[PDB]
Formats: C-alpha cells, structure tokens, sequence
RNA sequence: UCGGAGUACAAAAAACCCUCCGAGUGAUUUUAAUCUAGACAAACCAGUCAAAAUAACCAUAACAUCACUUAUUGAUCCAAAAU
RNA sequence: GUUAAUGUAGCUUAAAUUAUCAAAGCAAGGCACUGAAAAUGCCUAGAUGAGCCUCACAGCUCCAUAAACACCA
C-alpha cells in the first residue's frame, strides 16, 4: 500500500533523462560541501538534528543590550578598497607574498578584532558556555563595549581573563583590576558571580565582587556593595565558571537594597539570582560587557574555607552509575563459569550453620 | 564533562566519513577567494572561527588565497583558540590536503600556536 | 599445488608452538610471532613438519 | 519501506548511468554511427595533422577544450600512428642519391559527436581561423575505414585472404 | 553435507526425485594476543558478534586481505607428538 | 525627436549609510602534474548601471541597454 511523500522528494528536480547533459560533480571535495549544505535544512522526514538535542531548533532570542554603532557602509564599501589598493601595489608585499616568507601583526589584529566582530564572537562564546541560560534564560546581549580583567600575580607578571579561559584560585586570590574605554558622562556597574558552586541549591549562584556606580574607567573611585572573595571551587567538581558583567546605567540608582556586610562570610547571605537582581532594575541598567573564565581547585582553596569562611572543606567524587546485569536464572544455559560472580555480593565466603 | 575527558565521544558511523567522534573538530574551508576556518562542537554550533573575509585579517594580508594567507588564518586561528579556552581539538583531512603545502604548514602554525590536535582519548570510554 | 601444515618454536627459550599452512614450494618459513609467555615479539622459525 | 511515505529515497541507480562493465569476452568497442538526423550531422573526426609534434598536440588540446566549453560531447581524444618518411634529395653534378633528413608526420585527432546544423558554420569558423602554422586541418566522417588505420596489419588473414580470392 | 538467487513479492521461519548457480580451497603479508560487560541464533550438540580493561607496536596502535566472501568442513572414544 | 520593455561580475547572494560581522558563492583563466580531458597543487583578474529621493523604507527619475513610430540603395 503505497503513499504519498508529505513534501518534496530529495532527488526528484533533475531530470532522470539526458543524464549526459547535466554537469557532473567530478570532485569529491564538491560533494561534502554540497552534503554540508544539504545536511542543516529541516527536511519533513525524522532527522539526526531532530533526535539529538538540537535545543528546541529556532528559538526567538531576546536582546537586551546596546544598539550597535552606526556605520556608514557606503562610506565604509569606498575607505575600505581605498585602503587595499595601496597594500596591493606595494611591490616589496609581491615579493615577500609569493617567496612564502611574510608574517602579519597579531596584536594589531587583535585590537581590531575587538573592535570590529569582538561582540559577536564573545556572543556564541558565551552561548557555547551557556551563561545566558543560567542568567537571563532565553535572553541574550551582545557585548558592545570591551572588557579587559586582570590578575596581579607576581611583582609585574599580569594574568590575563579572556572569554572562556582558565584560572588557577593562587592567581585570583587578590582582586583583579578592569579597564574600559568610556568618557565621564554616565555610570558603570559590576559583577563577578560564581555560577556554579552553590552548595545547598543548584539554581542559585554565589556572588564574589559587586562594585556600584562607577564614575567612568576608575573601578577603585565607584561605590562598593560586595567585597572580593577569592573563589573556592569544590574539590571533587571542578571547573566553576565565574563570569564579570558590566551594565551601564543611566542615572545613579539605590542599590542599598542588594548591600552585604563588609567582612561578609556567611555563603547563605552570598546566594544571588541574576534574573532576579536585573528585573528589580532592567529600567536603569543595562549589559554592555562580558568576560568569563573556568576555575578547577586548588590547594589555596583549602585556606579559604578553613582560616576565612570557617568551614569544613567538602570533598566530592565522580560516581558512575552500577552495571547492568539481567535477571538471574535458576538453570543459566551455555553461560561461563563466571555467570555466578556477576551476581554475587562480596568475595568474603559466608558459612551458615557451620 | 568535556574538560574532564569523561563525557561521551560519538562514537559509532564509520561507514561515513568524517568520524564524527570528538568534542571540537576543526573545519577549514578553501574557496577560491577566502580561506576560513573553523572549530566547531558535536551539536554542529561553531565556537571560535578566524576567515580571510574579516576586516581585521583582510587589511593586514597581501591576497587572501596564498600559502601565506593559511599561516595567518591559523596564527591567528590558534591565538583566540586560547583565548577561548580551547587546548584540544581534532582535525581530520582530506588524503590530498594532507599532502598540500598550505595546509601542511598550517598545522605547524597550531602546534607552535599552542593549540594541540589528537584530543586526549576519553576515561572509561 | 599442496600446501604443508608446519610447526613454528619461538626462539626466545621459551616453550610455545604455533602452527601456520605453508606452502610446498616454498622454502623454510621465519616469521615475527607474538608469544604471551615474554609479551615481547620474538623470532619464530620452522622447526616440524606435522600435517599435508 | 513500501508502506512509508519516505520510501525510495535512496534511490540512486537511476542518477548514474549503467556504465556496463569491459566484459573480458565482450569487450569491444561497440558505436552505433549516428547518420543523417533532422539537424544534427553525424560522427565527424577533426584530423589534425603537422611536421612537429609539440605543435600539433598544442593545437589539439585547443580543439577538444573549445568543445567542452561549447557543450560539444567528445567521445574520444586519440592519436593516429606517426608516418617517417627518408627526406632524400638528388646530388648535383650526379646520379646518385644522398640521404637528406629525417622527417617525420603527427597526426592528432579530437573525435566530436552530433552538432547543430547551424552550429557547424560557427564551430568550424573558430577552427580554421586559428591554425597555426602549416596545420592541416582534416574534418571527414567516421567511417570504418578512417578508424581502420589505427590498428595493426594482420599478414595471417592476408595469406588465407589471398588464397579464398 | 555446506553456501547464494527464485518458489518464500514487505520482520523471521517455511517443503518437494522443484527451477538455476557453486563449495570439499588457493594467492598474498598487514602472522592477526590475553581477559571480560551485554546480545543475535538455537531442541540439544554446535555456531556467531562484542564495549571496557591489559600487553604489543605510530610510544594514550586488534576487523589479516582478495577471488558473487557467503560455503571452503567432522562429535566422543582412541592413537601418535614436547607436556 | 517620439512610443512601449530592462540595466550587482558570466549567472546569482548579502547588500542597496532599512539595521547588522560583510561586497559572497559557483563559474572563468595561467603554470605544474603518463600523452587528451578530469582531479590535485600553486596562482591571476573584479562589479554594487548613473544621479536624486529617504536618510533609518527603498523607489522614482536620469542615462544606458533594447524594441517601436521612424531617416535608408
Ligand atoms: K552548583
Ligand atoms: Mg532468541
Ligand atoms: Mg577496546
Ligand atoms: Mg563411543
Ligand atoms: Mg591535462
């Protein structure tokens, strides 16, 4: 009993005859490109993306952030070839281009880099990581302005906190300093949050530095609310994503309310919600910048939990599930001699009435 | 999971090519205008991506489709993989481009650019 | 054309045989067994003949 | 399935050809000459022959790529076998011969298929306008005796040729 | 006796002194280890796969390949050989 | 001069200071690679018709392409 396709055939636009005709492939680098592109399109029929978590496929992303700049493109389409053709006629480029011997000024990249598509790959980034889903849920903000957080670890060394990157707690045991270009025209907010590590609830994040109303690029000048912590990852889980926000704020606002004792070591007054702490204010501030790395433990966690917050270290371990076994027979047939190990209790024989 | 190398691998395929058992593969792609490259995770989701069509790369490059234009995609490539925290991935070429002198040299941009291939293999696979 | 069913010791000292279908045209054998008792690969040769 | 909506979409034997295998018994070069359709000429073989061989070859290649960009189906891109003639000229003051040079002939020949009737004024425009030097352009049909010079020469059936007449 | 196609049209099984092809081994070297979760198959005897783990060697290396690859085979007892 | 169709590279994407990271992809070429093609390696060339309008939607107009009334032996 045949029936009918619910849609179109894959196949089914060329034609079958005149086969000599149609262009061939002739590669096989074609055919996995063409494989790719046809491989993400949501075909009618049961597919892998389907199955295996493809996170509810289109979701309507909500943007809270800063408008991007306003870029001339007819002005920019112009500047932009401008400036190629000057590199293009060098002939000294020509010579180092063709010899494969040229290299380019990674630095300078990188500065531009920030600049130009910095806020759109810090974005996946942290959609990657899922810190979105942690803080505003389904909401999402590009961050516009740049970051830049820094450990004093030596006497000059600078250990520095890219997006995603990795920390030891010895380099985050002091505070870290921020800088960021902004004119003395508007406020700046803070925050440093641990977003897993809570001990008692796992939808609760901890809450490590807050600095309020930050007269410009001075982080040292603006108000303080929460003092730093250094971080205290458990030692058993590993690898604690801790995450710097930063929201621009229009006018100065009472963030009294969220204020925290200063020698502040009781974790159950640490317990923070994000979402919640942006829907008090979501008028005033609003995200600009992120900058997060992964923490694993260390033996400066010990210290903290012993001489600051006064508590017994808690040690945890990856446990796996127990094997599976069926269930077991009276008579096992054509089975090893080892069918009655898989079910027994202990290795330590057991005499009964004897 | 993924950073304590017990997470799952996908293993299984085998009849299809590439494997598709990894936790970040690198995907370069060489149009006969740009070169991009790029690290993607299991679920499809690119992570980290550095392409000649960036303005940043495209100003500081001769042409864009030479041997060199590889190096830069992968110097720079190799940079931000470590910024993103990114040590391990899997990079599986074609039998050809293998042999290839751009992509010979590319990978030598990566393993002095601190980005290191063959993924640790999985604890309790 | 027959082949020969040959006996192979290990000439690491230790006492393993293995036997491999041979050709009988063919020469002595010598091949690069893996014997369980050393765990190292060693050296294998030719030593009866058992089975046509 | 035959019950699932998705039923035949693996189907590929109908995107390829058949491509019938060289059988070891059947393995014969079986073309159906095409001759004389409404608007299509038949066979046509594109004899290109000159003294050098760099430069016949040169001008070959020319003619069976201008056919792939003109959708211009080529069945074959053979050679024909090379022809030496003793170059032997006549001594002055004298009889006898002299042993002159050695010249040699290089025949290449790029094999098309049918083409458009109005097709054939354009197509052989484009050829004859760019030979070369000294290139003999050739275009005849693709009889069996034109294809015959590319095999060997067979004396064993010459002997019972000769003796059945 | 053993395998493949049809009879047996779409999971499995399914007969005839039914219709057609084969097998009772060669060629080559990559000479192919030990130990164990879970399963297919099956009256029984037999047959098949196999993660993890250990050793071997790129120093985090296990499918011998090709010939329609599917069949290329024989239970106890007993006898001979180093065990 | 006048009457009716169209004008990102060869086709076509994004774009079209409507916002965004950006003028993209495939074709088309040179050289090397058993002799032809084809693959592969290395490598070359580049357009947002023109102005105006809108400056925060994009279209009108101009010019040009191109047909027509229509100069022609
Ligand atoms: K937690
Ligand atoms: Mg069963
Ligand atoms: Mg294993
Ligand atoms: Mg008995
Ligand atoms: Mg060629």
């Amino acid at each position: 009993r045949r029936a009918a396709p619910l849609g179109p055939m894959p196949n089914e636009d060329i034609d079958v005859s005149d086969l000599e005709r149609l262009k061939k492939y002739r590669s096989f680098d074609r055919y996995r490109r063409r494989a790719e592109q046809e491989a993400r399109k949501p075909h009618w029929w049961r597919t892998y993306r389907e199955h295996f978590g493809e996170e509810s496929g289109p979701k309507d992303r909500v943007d809270i952030g800063l408008p991007p700049p306003k870029v001339s493109r007819t002005q920019q389409l112009l500047e932009r070839k401008q400036a190629l053709r000057e590199l293009r006629a060098n002939v000294e480029e020509e010579r180092a281009a063709r010899l494969q011997t040229a290299r380019i000024p990674l630095e300078a990249v990188r500065a531009e880099w920030e600049r130009t598509c910095g806020p759109y790959h810090k974005q996946r980034l942290a959609e990657y990581c899922g810190l979105y889903r942690d803080l505003f849920h389904g909401a999402t903000f590009v961050p516009r302005v740049p970051l830049h957080v820094a450990y004093a670890v030596g006497e000059d060394d600078l250990m520095p906190v890219y997006h995603g990157n990795e920390v030891t707690p010895t380099e985050a045991a002091q505070a870290p300093e921020v800088t960021y270009e902004a004119d003395e025209g508007s406020l700046w907010t803070l925050l440093l949050t641990n977003l897993d590590g809570h001990l008692l609830e796992p939808d609760a994040e901890y809450v490590h530095w807050l600095v309020t109303n930050i007269p410009g690029n001075r982080v040292t000048e603006g108000q303080e609310t929460c003092p730093y912590l250094p971080p205290f990852p458990a030692r058993g889980s590993g690898f604690h994503r801790f995450a710097f926000l930063l929201f621009k704020q229009d006018k100065r606002i009472d963030f009294s309310g969220d204020t925290r004792p200063s020698p502040c070591y009781q974790l159950a007054q640490r317990t923070f919600h994000t979402f919640d702490f942006y829907k008090k204010h979501q008028d005033a501030m609003t995200p600009a910048g992120l900058a997060f790395f992964q923490c694993r433990w260390d033996d400066s966690v010990t210290r903290v939990f012993h001489q600051l917050l006064d508590m017994r270290e808690p040690v945890f371990e990856f446990v796996r599930p127990p094997p599976y076994h069926p269930k077991q027979k009276r008579f096992p047939h054509r089975q090893p001699l080892r069918y009655l190990d898989r079910y027994r209790d202990s290795h330590e024989p057991t005499y009964g009435i004897y | 999971l993924e950073l304590l190398a017990v997470a799952r691998k996908e293993r299984g395929w085998g009849t299809v090519w590439p494997s598709r058992e990894f936790w970040h593969r690198l995907r370069v792609i060489r149009t006969q205008h740009h070169i991009e490259a790029l690290v993607e995770h299991r679920n499809g989701q690119v992570v980290v991506s550095a392409s000649t069509r960036e303005w940043a790369i495209k100003k500081h490059l001769y042409s864009t489709r030479n041997v060199v234009a590889c190096e830069s995609v992968g110097r720079v490539l190799a940079e931000r993989c470590l910024e993103a925290g990114i040590n391990f991935m899997v990079y599986h070429p074609t039998p050809w481009e293998a042999a290839s002198d751009s992509i010979k040299r590319l990978q030598h941009a990566m393993t002095e650019g601190g980005v290191v291939l063959r993924e640790p293999r999985r604890i309790y696979e | 054309s027959k082949t020969i069913l040959v006996k192979m010791m290990s000439q690491a000292g230790t006492g393993f045989s293995f036997n491999t279908k041979r050709s009988r045209l063919r020469e002595k054998l010598t091949l690069l067994h893996y014997d369980p008792v050393v765990k190292k690969k060693v050296l294998f040769v030719e030593q009866k003949k058992i089975r046509s | 399935y035959r019950s699932k909506p998705t039923h035949g979409i693996g189907r590929y034997k109908h995107l390829v050809k058949a491509q019938e295998p060289k059988k070891k018994k059947g393995k014969v070069e079986v073309r159906p000459i095409n001759l004389g359709t409404d608007y299509e000429y038949g066979v046509l073989n594109i004899h290109l022959i000159a003294y050098d061989m760099a430069l016949a070859e040169s001008y070959a290649q020319y003619v069976h790529n201008l056919c792939n960009h003109l959708a211009i189906k080529v069945e074959e891109s053979y050679a024909m076998p090379t022809k030496t003639m003793e170059v032997l000229q006549l001594q002055e003051q004298g009889s006898k011969m002299f042993l002159d040079a050695v010249l040699t002939t290089h025949e290449r020949v790029v094999q098309i298929s049918g083409l458009s009737a109005t097709f054939a004024e354009i197509f052989l425009e484009i050829i004859h306008s760019n030979l070369p030097e000294g290139v003999k352009l050739s275009v005849r049909e693709h009889t069996e005796e034109d294809f015959k010079g590319r095999f060997k020469a067979r004396p064993e059936l010459e002997e019972l040729l000769a003796k059945l007449n």
